[PDB]
């Protein structure tokens, strides 16, 4: 763990912007591993020159003295092939690869870095049912039928044929005649191996740079243009170091060359330490673990922030996924550590917090970077670490004119010209509360029309998915108001909507930076906030029938500031999903077991100050039955 | 979304803008002629299609309704408790793979966790081609759910020796980024087509719509959607264990069952209590099951305080004898060996327990409560019932029930075992209850108070001097021996003790009170007087209730006001009556200070001023239960 | 300073709350538990029931000038906080560190 770190600390430049460049194509999702025949040797896997040995024991008899060259691994077999023909040489086939060798960790830390698609030129089945062991189905992709009957979109593309249907030399490329004219026997798996290459970041792992397939790749991207394809990249492990005219003349063909003999010391034989060197080296790499510069924190944090700058109001329970279970954001702006193996980045936040001298320290873009992400961690709740506790005085202030009933200042909002689409929004937003549906359905729509390109694409997103909402209001309002016309219309606007694809189909920055904007488009989406609160109802209702006059702390605070806590993430966002029949049951059933329960531990014999705002909740999301039902019992 | 399937076998429309197919199908079902008109392989699969429908509780139209009996069946051994079947089943070779599927789930349930997690997955290496792709695909989930048990429960069994640690390695490096949440999305073109409503079960929180149902049970309530939810238990639970799906053991499971019978409970005695006006929950096997396995004791007992079980009444209880017969049996031959697999150790004792605990309310033979009295007394292991508790859960199992003198014979037996462990002179008697097994030898002479041991009687013709724990235990002992080795007891007579004629003589004997003992007590309180110018509640109750025969605490009035309270009621101060002392005092005497007017009246105007101005209800009640 | 666990079970009046007491009634490592059977078969006449732990029972004379007191948490001498809670209740052990309740 600390010599790795200070092989990153011993890299040059273009070693390290490499590494970046495949993290990054990892956390986007476009890493594409091109893996051969190394990958496979160290499972102990029967290699092809000891095939090619046997088959000399059956053609020439006496053993062979000297060198194998390259084509020998092709004629050799072939001659076999033309001698003793078919099911000879399958029975070599299947002794020497009926095999059960396992599985090495190498294709575990290959299988770590979430690729897209993995294409490979072996004849096993080791890294498939290393994925059949985990859970991520790679489409099994060998022979031309497989491809229209392909059943994913994450591929396991074995581009010269598997052992997986029978031992016979008709679904592998193993002979000289069969490498020759490929490209007529299976045209389409070339042009799928060549698709995805185009589209992703090719990392090359298990070769050496003379291996056929590599310089018959090389011959097709000299033969494409220039600017189009993105240059792959070619992980080395060899037991000699590179030298330098192979570096300038394969860079210069097109690959980007990362050497693992040259970055570690090793043996002549110790090949695992190597993969495992650069392919662990691009794992902790992953892991933040060697982010330690202050300026690189900031980076990371304004890096997964400011994308919620344009939000107005960000749940803590989603700013847990923000940061994805690297902490536990509990509701009272108090932070614990949970599953963070790293750096602790928001503890050295913390730290740049307090500290004045540390400010100082930093550049001038991630001071103001510094200042901005200031800003919003004081602005929505969360404001220091559980170390370091104190006066944790909550409140809610929920800034929306459409919460506290204010009609008049809305509508003089609303005939007020806008110059600013996110302004818009909020308009649309209002005249969506005040019963004026049709405008703000077609205000919705305007937004769609006029912000679509790239303005955050949260004023595409949302907008979106309040027409949606507004238009099943409108929809269900006339079931049991407009004109006929207007319903011909949505109808035939919103006519077979699914909501449950727009996210995946939101563009490749949206998906990344937004993964918390998801549940918006879900149907049923607070639930789980309802079984804490049986846990309330259950054995925090089993105290009042003994007396036990506790004055402790309990989940009942906690649950009343996740209502404050869910309810200002949909009225400050401006969010028509708090109509619907969902939400009106949560604060129903949330208040109901809340004034019970205090009323539970105040009768404890044998608090609930009720400020302002639950007035109003009372006041709105219960019926006049429900509070008649509050005052009986 | 072409009907609306309601629970209890009736069929309504809803968005059918078709031929109305299912309507023709029933038109098929009852119609002799119209089945003659078909051609034969449809006959066939109309036969089978009838088979399906008659299956899975579906039976008509809502517009030919009738006598719509619902009950469940489920018909799978791992829900009964069947343990031994299960065994027998699992060393018994099988000839398909879906006896392997079911073989693989039943060692499962019985902790056996490492061999079902393999026979998980040799199915998916020999059945993976098309048999339906349904024990490819629930096995593939079985597997991981067996998994999930498997790494949580190394979580907190370490921080005895569950599993070993290259089997924990082997796993690892198995599963070790299974991600569920694309295992359907990467099922084939038939598959996700024919199986698109096999998807929630690779989803981890799948019941919660149901829950949102209990709601409106909880809130603002002929027929009701209480039978409803009912069978909507007995509908998931139906389906999970049937179809032999692991996702039973997990927690969000075990919240279901515990806040939907939770409410249900609560609402039928909601629906009891009804009764400002106008002066069912019928509770059979199944419910007894469900109480017995998806709560812990804590929430059985939370069922007994705030919604009244004395009017729940049970049936079918001769099934209820054969379960808890079942677990009597099988803590039996699971503590009568070294048989401990510890997982399903944990499991089973919490069923055990749970069911012992709820079993007080069923009525039984005499033979089966010889049975669960005898495995809860002896073959019952240690750390979870000590002999205080299992005098609370034996107490229960005999309060209502008039004991047939075999379970006499039973708890004589370990009396005996009792005594004769009592020999070591290190023996520490837990039961951080308070209960002891004075109060075994107190509950024999509650029910047969004329009775006499035989081999206790051995033994007290055997005890000189030299074992001084086995004494003193057998002198807490006391009532049941016979008179001369009573005397040969006797041998050690007691001391100058007060409150330790009490607490060191904890068998009564103010039956046998001393007339020196009236007169130690006059000693004691001169004592107290010349040190009073410078424990007893209990004499002073004594003289209350005129156990004993002494007129000298006339001229002791003062050193006590509880004291003042039991000697002289007239002309005590009730100005200066304290209140607490009111919830230390039981039945008898809260029901014998009401006999005293003096007393009586004055504590009910304190206890009016007290309830009025507080709120407590221990107040309340001893106003209202007992005095008046 | 640990009265984030001081309960007031108010049945029988206590205090549940886990002290470790140090006696002179002289021993070291005291904790104590009480019943509330009131519906006790032949077990005086009281609805609780103290059970002295010495590392199991004292087998018990019991007069109990109370010497030390320590939390069990922060160690924490809670002598005076005893004190004052036997300073206003008039019952036997104000401070019982399990209430069973039958």
């Amino acid at each position: 763990g600390e010599k790795l770190k200070e092989v990153f600390l011993m890299l040059d430049n273009n070693v390290v912007e490499c590494i970046k460049e495949i993290t990054e194509s990892s956390r986007n999702g476009k890493l594409v591993f091109f893996v051969g025949a190394g990958v496979s040797t160290l499972s102990d896997y029967p290699q092809w020159w000891r095939l090619v040995d046997k088959y000399h024991e059956e053609l020439y008899g006496s053993p062979k003295k000297g060198n194998y060259s390259s084509d020998e691994y092709l004629r050799i077999p072939q001659i076999f092939y033309n001698v003793k023909g078919e099911m000879a040489f399958d029975g070599i086939l299947k002794d020497f690869f009926q095999v059960d060798k396992p599985t090495n960790p190498i294709h575990d830390k290959i299988l770590a870095m979430n690729p897209a698609h993995v294409i490979t030129t072996n004849y096993d089945n080791l890294i498939d049912t290393a994925c059949w062991k985990r859970g991520k189905y790679f489409s099994v992709i060998s022979a031309e039928e497989d491809v229209a009957n392909a059943t994913s979109s994450r591929y396991l593309l074995k581009v010269h044929g598997d052992f997986r249907k029978g031992f016979k030399g008709e679904n592998v490329v193993l002979k000289e005649d069969d490498y020759l004219n490929y490209d007529q026997n299976y045209p389409l798996i070339s042009n799928l191996m060549k698709t995805i290459i185009a589209t992703h970041t090719i990392v090359f792992i298990g070769y050496g740079l003379g291996d056929y397939n590599i310089n018959m790749l090389l011959n097709w991207v000299r033969k494409l243009q220039k600017d189009s394809f993105h240059k792959p990249f070619f992980i080395r492990t060899d037991p000699s170091p590179i030298e330098n005219e192979t570096l300038i003349y394969y860079e210069n063909k097109g690959l980007r060359i990362i050497d693992a003999a040259s970055l570690i010391d090793s043996n002549e034989y110790d090949y695992l330490e190597r993969y495992s060197a650069v392919m662990d080296l691009l794992i902790e790499s992953q892991e933040n673990k060697f982010i330690t510069k202050d300026d690189e924190v900031i980076d990371y944090i304004y890096g997964k922030i400011s994308p919620l700058f344009a939000l107005q109001y960000i749940r803590k329970i989603d700013l847990k996924h923000v940061f994805e279970y690297d902490y536990h954001f509990e509701v009272n702006g108090t932070v614990v550590r949970h599953k963070n193996k790293g750096f602790g980045y928001m503890e050295r936040f913390f730290e740049l917090k307090e500290s004045c001298d540390e400010r100082s320290k930093l550049s001038k873009k991630q001071y103001e970077r510094f200042n901005a992400l200031f800003n919003f961690f004081e602005k929505n709740g969360v404001i220091c670490m559980a170390k370091d506790a104190g006066t944790l005085n909550t409140s809610i202030e929920i800034n929306s004119l459409a919460y506290h009933g204010k009609y008049d200042v809305m509508k003089k909002f609303i005939e007020e010209q806008s110059v600013s689409i996110e302004d818009d929004y909020k308009k649309a937003f209002f005249l969506a509360c005040l019963g004026r549906w049709e405008e703000s359905y077609d205000l919705y729509s305007n937004i769609i029309l006029n912000s679509i390109d790239e303005s955050n694409g949260c004023v595409y997103y949302l907008s979106q998915i309040n027409r949606y909402r507004i238009y099943q209001s409108i929809t269900q309002a006339v079931t049991q108001p407009f004109t006929d016309e207007f319903l011909a219309r949505i109808e035939r606007e919103m006519t077979n909507f699914n909501i449950d694809d727009l996210f995946n189909g939101m563009p490749f920055e949206f998906q990344k930076k937004y993964k918390i904007l998801e549940f918006l488009s879900d149907n049923q989406f607070l639930y789980d906030d309802t079984v804490k609160l049986f846990e309330l109802t259950n054995k925090v209702r089993s105290e009042m029938s003994e007396g036990s006059y506790s004055f402790g702390m309990s989940s009942d605070i906690v649950v009343l500031l996740r209502l404050y806590d869910n309810l200002r993430f949909l009225y400050e966002n401006c969010l028509w999903s708090v109509s619907f029949h969902e939400f009106h049951q949560y604060i129903r059933n949330s208040m109901s077991l809340l004034i019970e329960k205090a009323e539970y531990e105040r009768t404890r014999d044998i608090g609930f100050f009720m400020e302002y705002y639950d007035f109003v909740n009372i006041s709105r999301h219960f019926k006049i039955d429900d509070i008649k039902n509050l005052e009986r019992s | 979304y072409d009907y609306h399937f309601e629970v209890n076998g009736t069929v309504v429309r809803h968005k059918n803008k078709g031929f109305g197919y299912m309507e023709r199908f029933f038109e098929l079902k009852e119609s002799c002629d119209e089945r003659s008109k078909l051609s034969k392989k449809q006959y066939e699969r109309f036969n089978a299609l009838f088979n399906f429908f008659e299956k899975n509780g579906v039976i008509c139209m809502a517009k030919d309704a009738g006598t719509l009996n619902t009950s469940i069946e489920i018909n799978s051994l791992a829900y009964h408790g069947k343990y031994d079947v299960m065994k027998k089943f699992i060393e018994e070779q099988s000839v398909s793979i879906e006896d392997d599927y079911k073989k693989a789930f039943f060692l499962a349930c019985l902790g056996r966790w490492e061999e079902s997690y393999d026979l998980y997955s040799n199915i998916i290496l020999n059945s993976i081609d098309e048999s339906n792709g349904c024990v490819y695909y629930l096995s593939q989930i079985n597997r991981y759910r067996i998994y999930q048990s498997i790494t949580q429960a190394v979580t907190q069994f370490n921080g005895y020796k569950p599993f070993t640690d290259e089997f924990l390695a082997r796993i690892e490096r198995e599963m070790t980024n299974f991600n569920i949440d694309d295992l359907f999305n990467g099922m084939p073109f038939e598959f996700q087509k024919k199986y698109k409503i096999l998807e929630f079960l690779s989803d981890n929180q799948f019941l919660y719509d149901d829950t949102v149902k209990l709601f409106e049970l909880t809130n603002k309530v002929g027929m009701s959607s209480d039978i409803v939810v009912l069978l909507r238990l007995y509908d998931n639970l139906r389906f999970l264990y049937e179809n032999c799906l692991w996702s039973v053991s997990f927690h969000e499971f075990h919240q279901y069952i515990r806040n939907s019978m939770s409410l249900l409970i609560e609402k039928a005695e909601y629906e009891r209590t009804r009764d400002i006006d106008e002066l069912g929950f019928f509770m059979e096997y199944y419910d007894f099951v469900n109480i017995s396995r998806h709560f812990k004791i804590d929430d059985i007992k939370n069922l007994e305080r705030s919604c009244s079980i004395d009017k729940i009444r049970f049936g079918e209880q001769e099934k209820i004898e054969e379960y808890l017969v079942g677990i009597a049996e099988e803590i039996t031959k699971q503590f009568s060996a070294n048989g401990m697999n510890v997982v399903f150790y944990t499991q089973f004792i919490s069923e055990a327990k749970a069911a012992l605990y709820f079993a007080k309310y069923v009525k039984l033979s005499e033979e089966g409560l010889g049975k669960i009295v005898k495995a809860l007394l002896f073959y019952f292991p240690e750390r979870d019932l000590d002999i205080g508790k299992r005098y609370v859960w034996l107490e229960r199992l005999t309060k209502c029930n008039e004991l047939p003198k075999s379970i006499i014979s039973i708890i004589d037996d370990f009396l005996v075992l009792q005594a004769e462990k009592h020999i070591d002179q290190n023996y520490s008697e837990v039961s951080s209850n308070g209960l002891y097994s004075r109060d075994y030898g107190a509950l024999i002479k509650h029910f047969e108070k004329n009775f006499i041991s035989k081999r206790l009687s051995e033994i007290t013709l055997c005890l000189t001097q030299d074992k001084q724990k086995q004494i003193d235990f057998l002198f807490k002992l006391l009532p049941l021996l016979s008179t001369n080795a009573k005397s040969h007891l006797l041998s050690f007579k007691s001391v100058e003790n007060i409150n330790d004629l009490m607490n060191g003589i904890r068998i009564g004997l103010i039956d046998e009170f001393t007339p020196e003992h009236e007169e130690l007590i006059i000693e004691y309180l001169e004592t107290r007087k010349v040190n009073y110018i410078v424990y007893m509640s209990t004499f002073g109750i004594w003289y209350f209730l005129e156990e004993i025969n002494n007129s000298k605490m006339e001229e002791f009035i003062g050193m006590d006001d509880q004291y003042d309270f039991f000697v002289d009621p007239e002309n005590f101060d009730y100005k200066k009556f304290i209140p607490s002392w009111l919830k230390n005092y039981n039945d008898k005497l809260l029901g014998k200070i009401a006999g005293n007017k003096h007393m009586k009246h004055h504590v009910i105007e304190v206890l009016k001023e007290r309830v009025k101005n507080s709120n407590d209800k221990r107040y309340l009640e001893i106003l209202m239960n007992y005095f008046i | 300073g640990a009265t984030h666990d001081l309960v007031y079970h108010s049945k029988i009046n206590t205090f549940v709350w886990d002290v470790e007491f140090d006696i002179v009634l002289e021993l070291n490592k005291c904790y104590f538990v009480k019943c509330f059977n009131p519906y006790r078969i032949n077990g005086d006449f009281a609805v609780s029931s103290i059970d002295i732990f010495s590392e199991g029972k004292r087998l018990l004379e019991f007069n109990f000038k109370i010497t030390k007191a320590v939390h069990v948490a922060t160690s924490k001498d809670v002598t005076e906080i005893v004190l004052h809670l036997s300073e206003r209740i008039s019952s036997p052990f104000p401070i019982v560190k399990e209430v069973v309740y039958l």
